[PDB]
């Protein structure tokens, strides 16, 4: 059910949030706490505040990740996502709130798939 | 007993903290799911004025009837030991009970109540009623996480670190809240609401907040309070034609409101002087 | 007796409160499951009329049949000891009872009534009738949760986290509501409904809600009252060719409605003026 | 029994709601409160109102769950179930409203079973 | 106990380091997203004061509630066994526990605590409350990264060629922070706040930052604290007027602020001191 | 996707930085070092030093580029990107740092095109 181009801000933001959570999780194993839990409600309500800080935090995890191939593939997926969106909205609507969770969950399901992401890198 | 029915508009702003409590299911400030506006339940505002009474008068004829450790059934029962209610009958029991209850309290005399739990006493409707309040412009929550110096208990989490669980403190950067209120004389007869009591109400609102603080609440304060009074026991004009006279607007050249300076208040009294009095209280 | 025949349309909104709640579904507002629109059963609005009269008139020839706490058979029997104690010999003794009742209680003289419980006193259809009233556009109910400081009883003597049971309150962020009302003439001739009663009735409708404020309802109002006046005892034109001339429409710009400024009201008076009349009351 | 992929909207929404309820249950053990009376009435016609709002606060309950295995298992389960949907509908037909209840009860029966979710997770 | 309602405005600045570490994102200064201002959480202030008192007094009736490692339930059970000397009714037992607490720990008399988590001991309220403090002007964050001479652990990271422990020690070139605080006499009576304890509080503020230095923290200094003393038990004026009597203005000449000289403090007390007592305690 | 003239500092400067990154990466096939992450957090914090230094860095990487048509196309496009800007702000607020990252990732995909930049130079 992972659409590639839904273009709804909620869906794409949920995809982005899933990417962020997975990156952070793979970055350091010894951590049960999830940034998703700490930020989910505020993010789905309004993305500007949480997302600015998340952007600032991203490079640290990105570089300190041990393996290079995971880093390049994650950056590539970020590229494949960001071109739909344009600018962080100030506020969300209800259907957007739901579609955000939908996109997040869909992207999580795609990421847990073992090799498909590596493939999509390969056709690039 | 008070005669002229009243209407009033109330404007109070929360500075830097949870203005109303968590919805008890998902702990945040109360928020409109769709518009992005914010609400404070009226009951909270009512309880604030109740506390102010409890700490201000301290006299018989001004008891409060809901206290942190009171148990309602015994309070009802003890009223069944007054002399008037000794020898009466089914209807008469209840009627005398209501008379005595309204006699001794002020909470009951001003806001209604339900007294049918045990030995019944009835209901009252309360001459004074208040609505929900709503935020003028959408509020943008903030969530904060903070740590505890020491473990809560020598529980399974008796480990040295508290970095596993921290707990959070939500907050709101700023806003305003608008509230409406009605005073109806037709009920004053049934309870004995008196002019002195109304004066207490007016003095209570303006100083409700300063005499009440807490950690979670953070600073709050009250800005506006405008009262219209009618000339006769029948409304001269319906409510809305009045309420539109008092309007507040976000300033022209501001994108985000961050203080009372941002908003702008305006008052309409072009014709209002027909048979109505506009008393300005808040400022 | 009224020598004309009236049909009218009524427009009223709700701001932040449960207009009338399912006696079964907890207390949540009455909604249409398939289309998600609101409902306000007629008996509710009629009861508001009766309460208004109770407060305003308080003499004889405007007493009201239904009361807060009373015995109906007592009211019937009391009528059975008027002058016509038995002189009508059970043939029109019941008819005499009808005439006396309709002579006193304005409620029965206006709306229908059934008095056949004990010593049967008759039936009246009622010159005035009202329809259910429903919401123009769907509404979404905002459940809440609130908390009381102290426990009612001692049965839950202990106070724990699960204790202090919350209990709830329901609200509706906005809406709008259409009402359709009919007035008969030939029925009017039976129970002496008079023009003066009609004038009182219009004033009852326009000023109904200000004199009724509870905790739950919150603010309500009256947006419009339009009256189409026949020119014959015979129905001049059918109903729909009347009603369709007053069309209320959601404005385009907004997807979610929040206040009366959003909606748009259109009154059509092409050629009905030739016989029929249209008078504006709401505004 | 329970259809894995009946795919009609009511059934999947009912399964989702049942899972959320069970999460609320184990998250707060010392409790009897049920979201049942809270939101069946909402869920029948306009899920678009209620589902996203609940989803906002699921992560808190999930984190407050003490045991990691239950949390991750239920996480994977809801990831599986949400695959079928693509968009929260705003209105439902009568048969949809009923089938929502049927799905809820089938899902509750399946979850309360002793080890089924364990087996499915272990497959994952 | 207390004598007059008390209010105070508080200022303090940081030359370098991290005033408060946000655990949301790394350890950035807690910053307001939209306006680019930095919130200093109050709980930090309160912890600093507790630490100072723990440092200096070290005597009975002045023990500090939240020590470095103390497990709370041991303290509450210790008190209960101490007042198992009472061993009496639950309400009395809880109240006696409260009293023994308030007698013992300066923290509790000074600020509340939820002791009831274990064997219940109640909810104190605390008569001193402080709000969040926010930077007067937008902050400036300058991330820094540094090098470790040796690897933390004998792992795969023990390669000389690649070093990744760049570290992060954020800081601020300069700023200021403003806070408001309230001392309400009435609540003392439940906890028995005493004049001397208030005096030690006044002392602990103006002399705090000298006893709290850390590597990550860096230099801080308090600039000016002002105390308003109420004339009588009820507030003679609203808090807002009193607070806004004090103003801070960025110097016109400067566009970037790097030192106290770049700011100007304006104090005004021509008339609103007619019954208030302004003490310019510091600065 | 991207915009040539979104006309804000973060978007354009991130575009600038990604341009520089690909220039240096392509000019040296034997360039394992990830200069991108070396200055990314720096620029997101404040550019006033890093970009000035990178400007004097440029001509060496320019000359040591193997193919000269690539180089001339590069200074061409650089001309269009820099024409929009009018000054360097030292301080950088959060939202335009977000737009910085947005512009970076957006224009990276433009960079990855097989022949687009050559075409854009062709109509020049």
């Amino acid at each position: 059910g992972l659409d590639r181009n839904r273009q709804d801000i909620g869906y794409v933001l949920g995809r982005l949030f899933a990417v962020l959570e997975k990156i952070q999780a793979e970055a350091n194993p010894g951590l049960n706490a999830t940034i998703a839990d700490r930020y989910f409600g505020s993010a789905s309500s309004t993305p500007i505040a949480v997302f600015g800080t998340l952007m600032r935090l991203l490079p640290h995890h990105l570089n300190k990740l041990e393996f290079e191939g995971r880093a390049v593939q994650l950056q590539w997926e970020i590229r494949q996502i960001l071109e739909h969106c344009q600018r962080f909205p100030n506020h969300l609507n209800l259907e957007q709130q739901g579609l955000f969770a939908i996109g997040y969950y869909h992207e999580t399901q795609f990421l847990f798939t073992k090799d498909a992401l590596k493939n999509l890198f390969n056709e690039a | 007993t008070i005669e002229k029915r009243y209407d009033f508009v109330f404007l109070f702003d929360v500075q830097d903290g949870n203005p109303n409590g968590d919805p008890d299911a998902g702990n945040l400030p109360r928020i409109d799911p769709q518009t992005g506006e914010g609400l404070v339940t009226d009951v909270c505002l009512k309880r604030k004025v109740r506390n102010f009474i409890q700490m201000t008068q301290n006299d018989e004829h001004h008891d409060i009837f809901i206290r942190e450790k009171g148990i309602l059934n015994n309070l009802i029962d003890e009223a069944h030991e007054q002399e008037n209610v000794k020898g009466k009958e089914k209807g008469e029991k209840t009627e005398a009970a209501r008379q005595y209850m309204c006699s001794r309290y002020y909470d009951i005399r001003t806001f209604g109540a339900v007294m049918t739990t045990g030995k019944n006493a009835g209901q009252v409707r309360g001459p004074v009623q208040l609505t929900f309040s709503r935020s003028i412009d959408p509020i943008m929550t903030l969530e904060h996480s903070i740590t505890r110096m020491a473990v809560t208990n020598e529980k399974d989490a008796s480990e040295t670190g508290d970095n596993r669980t921290m707990g959070r403190k939500f907050t709101v950067p700023y806003g305003l809240y608008r509230c409406h209120g009605f005073i109806s004389t037709h009920f004053a007869k049934q309870t004995g609401f008196s002019e002195n009591d109304l004066e207490l109400f007016w003095q209570a609102l303006v100083n409700m907040f300063d005499h009440d603080h807490s950690a979670a609440r953070g600073q709050m304060n009250a800005r506006g309070l405008y009262v219209f009074e009618h000339s006769n026991n029948l409304g001269d004009a319906p409510a809305d034609s009045l309420f539109k006279r008092i309007q507040v607007v976000k300033k022209d050249g501001v994108e985000v409101v961050r203080s009372f300076d941002d908003y702008l208040v305006s008052v309409d009294d072009k014709n209002l002087e027909e048979t109505k009095l506009l008393r300005k209280l808040g400022g």
